[PDB]
């Protein structure tokens, strides 16, 4: 399913998880958000306890996205402790997604 | 809706007046007028509704992500996807969207 | 820049509303003009466009672009 995270729930579930975290930055309205959320939800059943998956709404929650400059929608953005790793702005191919998944492994 | 209409309306003539083709996927052509229309109700504009802004009511009057933008209007390059050029692979041949499905995805 | 600076396109920029090829793709790179605006806010407000840098040509033409772009003179 990939679960939601808003602003009170950032800290916890995105900047303090120890293993790496690939976000859904998207929007109800977005056409190509439509497009990639199967894909980020096959991407998650694939990679189970190996990195964290969570779909943030830019509408719900504007103070997160506001906090890290995303402007383009859907953006994909990975986190390794805490850190701001990449950022990948569109409705990007799952083999993109995965190629950037190796990239923050053990 | 007359705004929904009125939208489809210019999705419509306006990617056969550019050469420009919907999604394949006519529901993702859909979600895109239903946000252009609904930004065209609330702030006077029909602004983009693949973006983030730190302040919408200041970008209608920039005017710059004002559909059809900048980037669609120099570059033909429109990341909605709503106008598609014939090379990307995400472009399907349709240039008129039913009114039916529009409402069909607002319900779905 | 800074407003009415001379600078060049030193990029692959193809546009499709220059008068002399409305609707149809010409490359701009080796052109000249003058930095019109650079569009980061309206009225003191934040604006998110991605291609600040508007540039006159000849014609009364003018193009936006990125600030990698183009060069100054
Ligand atoms: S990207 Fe531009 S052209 Fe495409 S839908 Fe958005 S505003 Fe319109």
């Amino acid at each position: 399913e990939v679960q939601d995270v808003n602003d009170s729930s950032w800290k916890e579930f995105v900047l303090e998880s120890e293993v790496p975290v690939m976000v859904d930055f998207w929007a109800p309205w977005c056409g190509p958000s439509k497009l990639i959320a199967p894909v980020i939800d096959e991407l998650a059943k694939e990679y189970s306890g190996k990195i964290a998956v969570y779909k943030l709404n830019t509408d719900e929650a504007p103070g997160i996205a506001t906090q890290y400059n995303i402007r383009s929608i859907p953006t994909v953005l990975f986190f390794k402790n805490g850190e701001r790793k990449e950022s990948i702005i569109g409705a990007v191919p799952k083999s993109t997604l995965t190629d950037s998944i190796e990239k923050y492994l053990s | 809706n007359k705004t929904l209409a009125a939208m489809k309306n210019f999705a419509e003539q306006y990617a056969k007046r550019t050469d420009t083709y919907f999604c394949s996927d006519l529901s993702v052509t859909a979600v895109v007028i239903e946000g252009l229309a609904r930004h065209k109700e609330e702030l006077g504009s029909p602004l983009c509704p693949c973006r983030h802004y730190e302040d919408k009511e200041a970008e209608v009057k920039n005017t710059f992500w004002n559909c059809p933008c900048v980037p669609m209007r120099e570059r033909k390059e429109c990341h909605c996807m709503l106008f598609l050029t014939p090379d990307n692979d995400f472009a399907g041949d349709a240039q008129d969207i039913p009114m039916e499905t529009l409402e069909e995805v607002k319900a779905s | 820049m800074n407003v009415g600076d001379r600078v060049r396109v030193t990029s692959s920029v193809v546009v499709y509303h220059h008068p002399e090829h409305k609707k149809t793709a010409f490359d701009l790179q080796g052109m000249e003009g003058e930095v019109a605006a650079v569009l980061t806010e309206w009225q003191g407000r934040p604006i998110s466009a991605n291609l600040p840098v508007l540039v006159k040509f000849e014609q009364r033409f003018k193009a936006h672009f990125r600030p990698d772009e183009v060069t100054l003179i």
